[PDB]
RNA sequence: AUUGGGCGUAAAGCAAGCGCAGGCGGAUUGAAAAGUCUGGUGUUAAAGGCAGCUGCUUAACAGUUGUAUGCAUUGGAAAC
RNA sequence: GGCGAAGGCGAAAACUUAGGCCAUUACUGACGCUUAGGCUUGAAAGUGUGGGGAGCAAAUAGGAUUAGAUACCCUAGUAGUCCACACCGUAAACGAUAGAUACUAGCUGUCGGGGCGAUCCCCUCGGUAGUGAAGUUAACACAUUAAGUAUCUCGCCUGG
RNA sequence: GGUGCAUGGUUGUCGUCAGCUCGUGUCGUGAGAUGUUGGGUUAAGUCCCGCAACGAGCGCAACCCUUAUCGUUAGUUACA
């Protein structure tokens, strides 16, 4: 969960 | 096993439905032994109408019977087709003894009414209701007015015989120890041809301010 | 500069004999002490990696939690962090229930919204006991789930300082994917936690600067002056 | 979905009077694209049981493959010596399985699979030697790329 | 139950040990290729298994075609 | 806590002996393990051969009292109980837990060697437990000393 | 007239006892457990503390009527 969505 | 709860909190901090009072074992004694039968012969063959309760006012050789409908319609019919005969059967219950002089007015508030409640779910157990059904409909029928908690319990046969099953119900609120409830009951002995079915309704009417002394 | 090592002068060792020895990627040898020694380069990476995510993912307003229930030192330096800061912040222990399901916060953020409005409609009109017995409840019930009435979405990152002190809490935290930091001591496992942070708790200063480090992360991430990201001032602060 | 019930048990609880019944239901929810869940509920109404476990097997939901209505490859799950036979099945031959185990590969959306029922047939048996033979499939493209040489195999 | 079982608490390890025949197999080199598979030929019948076709005024019945593992002989394999 | 493959085992003095660990740069260089059968050992109790009569105690009997008694409480008392030899060849002989082989986190114990060195602190090599990880069993729990992982070996089991 | 294991209601009853539960979550592969569990505090599941428990119902205490103190409308056939 590297990006934030 | 435990004391009706019209019989606890009804007489000293609820209002009465029978109001009356003469001299004592002289007339009183016709009077009690007649309007306990004329109130039941109403909700017998009169539940068209859908009638909540009828009060009764015997003082020194009258009486006033207050009649509360939910659907007075019944009654009134066309051009007053159904009022006619509605006197002149109280007029043969009485007899000429006392005037009649009956009232018509519409009832607030009678889904709080259990006796209601309590012919309805008598006429579907005559009806041969499922059971299940039966309570989701009176579930649906009083959260429409928004009441507060309804216990809905049966004594008998559950369409069937030799009883095996399992019922316990116990829900809403139904304080005993604040005597500020305002919690009413009531009971129907319904007819099948397997027997007798007992449908009791406890229902909560809310809390209101300065109660404890009845009105 | 950030994550230095200026501080990290007393900043190994928490326990002895008492170590998993799955996180020994992120430690040095040991010593006489037997204390479970961090390397300070690693550790310096996995911390400019975890400034930079909660940056990132704090800039678009992630929700982000606190949880602190050391005796008192920690917790009061969170206490009063937390307070300065409009950050939420939980600093009591977990019960469960709660981070499962936002329904179990809904109806519980109304009730106590409805009682701090009637508390502050209500001049003892009823009679004492209640007004005193509702004013109990409503400390009892903040002092644990009171800090945090200001989000209306899910967690997305959490912070702890040791996540076996809060393992039922990280079983909240497993349900979900949501990442998590955790100041692992020796004796956790590195699959149940996504940011793995070797680091000590029984030294005030890593501890201390640790969560300082993190609250001026998340407050300078919701376009806030910046207090502790460059500045090679060490605080001072003892265990007490 | 189909909510249709696989198991319903008579259970009780014994005090020193009477017997307290709690007789449960289980369920499955499938949508037969790849979103199945099983659910089950305690309680006293045989309706209110129904539905309990509707919405849980509803909130229980868990993805499945889709990959031509078949598993690509041969599988043995195994729940405590309930061993499941996972054969993969040319197309329009017919489905020859269990009761209980066709009820489960049509809610999951599949095609005919050579299977056999044997070992603890139990209905929760049954479910869990069922998930874990279909939790360990994988993508044949992924497989290829855990591999240093890439095959698709 | 060689695919296709277990032996603590459901029945399932002789009280234990020496222990022969025998069973299993520590790494490598040479050969035979002994076992193995392959390659050629032959042995493997009639009916009948398998599939194409055929007369069965489709159909039971039967017939043609090739075809069922396996064995002898001959040249190899070094992996076992 | 130990010895020995399992029995079983402690006052001392001596007689002969194995097994047990460690390192082994020294030695043959495959001589390894298991193994139907056969063989050896094999608790306690019992049988026959003489001491035996310290105690205990079977056979019992007495009193007590059981609506109850070849028992219960206590006493008088019997082979045996101990010693040397032949016939036990038997059991919860159970770790309810086959053996052997090699491997598999981590923490707290014990001792002998090895050292540092006062034993003491430490760790290495072996026997020896507990907490506890994965994994598994329905679970119990086992848990690198498995009831784990796999191979060899026989034996056993298929409802009572 | 029989039919109260065909029955409705009714009764004393454990007991005026505090136990019995609804939903949600966690854990079990299920019977389920966590509340219902422990230290205080009460007649008491009343509450606190710690606390995978969380909110809620049920019985409970306050809402009924005499009694003590006083005020008040208040009068005989009461006071006189």
């Amino acid at each position: 969960m590297g990006n934030f969505d | 096993q435990k004391v009706n709860s019209n019989g606890l909190r009804f007489g000293i901090n609820k209002n009465w439905i029978s109001r009356w009072t003469a001299n004592s074992h002289a007339q009183t004694a016709k009077w009690l032994i007649e309007d306990e039968k004329i109130r039941n012969l109403f909700f017998v063959n009169y539940r068209n109408a859908q009638v909540s309760n009828v009060e009764i006012e015997r003082t020194q050789a009258t009486v006033d019977v207050f009649v509360y409908a939910a659907q007075p319609a019944f009654l009134i019919g066309s051009e007053n087709k159904n009022i006619q005969k509605i006197t002149k059967q109280i007029k043969q219950i009485i007899g000429r003894t006392t005037n009649l002089d009956l009232t018509i007015n519409e009832i607030g508030s009678p889904m709080l009414s259990a006796r209601i409640i309590a012919r309805d779910l008598a006429n579907a157990i005559e009806a041969r209701v499922p059971l299940r059904t039966a309570m989701r409909q009176s579930l649906i029928k009083v959260l429409k007015a928004g009441a507060n908690g309804i216990k809905v319990l049966v004594s008998g046969r559950l369409n069937g015989a030799e009883i095996a099953r399992d019922k316990m119900y116990i829900e809403g609120n139904m304080p005993l120890s604040t005597l500020r409830a305002d919690i009413d009951y009531a009971l129907e002995k319904a007819q099948t041809t397997y027997g007798v079915i007992g449908v009791k309704v406890w229902i909560n009417r809310g809390m209101i301010y300065t109660k404890g002394l009845n009105r | 500069s950030l994550a230095k090592l200026g501080e990290m002068r007393t900043h190994v060792g928490m326990v002895k004999r008492y170590w998993n020895p799955k996180m020994g990627f992120f430690i040095e040898p040991e010593r006489k002490h037997n204390n479970d020694h961090f390397v300070l380069e690693l550790q310096r990476q996995s911390l400019q990696t975890a400034y930079n995510y909660v940056k990132e993912v704090a800039q678009n307003n992630g929700q982000i939690l606190f949880v602190g229930t050391k005796n008192d030192y920690v917790k009061k330096l969170v206490n009063n962090i937390a307070k300065r800061v409009d950050v939420a912040f939980i600093t009591q222990r977990w019960l469960g229930g709660t981070l499962t399901n936002f329904k179990t916060l809904s109806i519980s953020i109304n009730k106590l919204n409805k009682l701090v409005e009637k508390q502050a409609e209500n001049a003892a009109d009823l009679t004492k006991k209640e007004n005193l017995m509702l004013s109990r409840e409503i400390e009892r019930l903040e002092k644990f789930f009171g800090g945090v009435k200001s989000l209306k979405r899910l967690p997305n990152l959490l912070i702890v300082d040791d996540p076996v002190y809060e393992k039922n809490a990280v079983a909240e935290a497993n349900i979900l994917r949501i990442p998590v930091v955790a100041l692992c001591n020796t004796n956790t496992n590195p699959e149940l936690v996504d940011f793995i942070i070797p680091a000590n708790n029984h030294q005030p200063q890593s501890t201390c600067l640790l969560m300082n480090l993190l609250a001026d992360a998340v407050a300078e991430a919701k376009a806030m002056p910046t207090m502790f990201a460059y500045k090679p001032d060490e605080e001072i602060q003892i265990e007490i | 979905f189909e909510e249709r019930i696989v198991k319903l048990k008579r259970i009780s609880k014994t005090t020193k009077g009477g017997r307290n019944m709690r007789f449960s239901v289980l369920v499955v929810v499938g949508n037969r694209k790849g979103k199945i869940g099983y659910g089950i509920a305690k309680a006293l109404e045989v309706p209110n049981a129904i539905k309990k476990a509707i919405k849980a097997a509803h909130n229980s939901l868990h993805t499945i493959e889709i990959h031509k209505g078949s598993i690509y490859h041969e599988v043995i799950g195994r729940s405590g010596a309930s061993r499941v036979l996972l054969k993969p099945a040319p197309q329009g031959t017919g489905i020859i399985a269990g009761g209980a185990i066709r009820a489960i590969i049509e809610l999951a959306g599949y095609s005919d699979i050579y299977t056999k029922n044997l070992g603890r047939n139990t209905p929760i048996n049954m479910i869990h030697a069922t998930m874990d033979g279909i939790l360990k499939q994988l993508s044949p493209r992924r497989v290829a790329i855990l591999r240093n040489k890439n095959l698709n195999e």
